């Protein structure tokens, strides 16, 4: 049962990473289009 | 302003491996030895 | 800058690399390698 | 077995990540050294 | 505008890790007890 | 211990993530507010 | 005969000899033989 | 499965003690019976 | 458990033999002393 | 008195067993897990 | 250890017990044999 | 009677074995793998 808390988070880190790194790229993205 | 216009972020997505994750986390006890893997083993022994 | 409300989001794991860790740390109080065990008990025996 | 899975599906997730972060670094990088 | 010369994005480098946890992955001994499950013996032999 | 050793290796991958992507979400900020 | 008297006693370990055979019977429920587990695990795996 | 052959080899045992045991004090009994 | 149990079994079954094969010793000694 | 020609005390033979004992007792595999006691791992942890 | 201990002290009491009772039995077809 | 007087009936002596046994009943425990040989292991593997 500790692995299996391991695994779901491990699994919410990565989401929240994904969220983030996701969010970021826009925003980057937005500010070349902007500033072109 | 130019020369940066084709400067541009990649995103990521590693939702599969979230998801896999997630899956596995219910399925551990097929790597494990419990009482049920205990249980094939006794059949075997006897 | 119409550019001023541009904004990067942070983030926090930090819970979670704990709980890791945690998890680690005490992992042999609830987990046994049958090899490692196996071969211990040859030794001692 | 699982838990093999769950490892090498980690490391995948932690590699695709590495990747996207530094080629957003990198793009941001390259946005500086333009507007510099 | 405000000096951007010293503006830097940094980089990961987690290359160790991702290379340990392939490492481990292989030479993986597979046969963990779960000491919590076979705690329920006296539910599980009933 | 393989499983304790890919817990602590996976948890300092996600601190080296989690680092690398707030210093570069500062630098993004860091950098609109500069040009605006 | 003033030897009539003279008796020899019967035993009774029945009760004895079919627990020893119950418990034997049924012993791999609760006892697991450590060197045995890991062969059968090393072979399956 | 070496203390569940040493158990039916200790129960067959003491059957066979018992019996004879028993068989003897039947002897011992006729014997007693015949002469007085 | 089941062990503890079966050493304490075999015990009490070995006592009752013990005390039968005596009690039979002593009959026997008693005949071969009356009959001569 | 009775006939006394055709009383005959018997012979006890458990050589085979005792012998058994002491070959298993000599070759003994001493590493047996008790699955009632790691039953009580709740109660034990604690 | 101990349980190799219950294992050869079962056989040394089936032993003793099978000389007695073999004695005993051996006293008592001598018994017969002179009385015959 | 004659021809008889020299027969003899031995008797068993076993109530060490026995109660030996009955000493080893109690202490089973350090024969077999239960929660406390696991915690000696648990340090060696530390």
């Amino acid at each position: 049962s500790q692995i299996q808390e391991s695994l779901t988070t491990t699994s919410t880190a990565l989401g929240k990473l994904q969220d983030v790194v996701n969010q970021n790229a826009q925003a980057l993205n937005t500010l070349v289009k902007q500033l072109s | 302003l130019g020369d940066i216009s084709g400067i541009n972020a990649s995103v990521v997505n590693i939702q599969k491996e979230i998801d896999r994750l997630n899956e596995v986390a219910k399925n551990l006890n097929e790597s494990l030895i419990d009482l049920q893997e205990l249980g094939k083993y006794e059949q075997y022994i006897k």
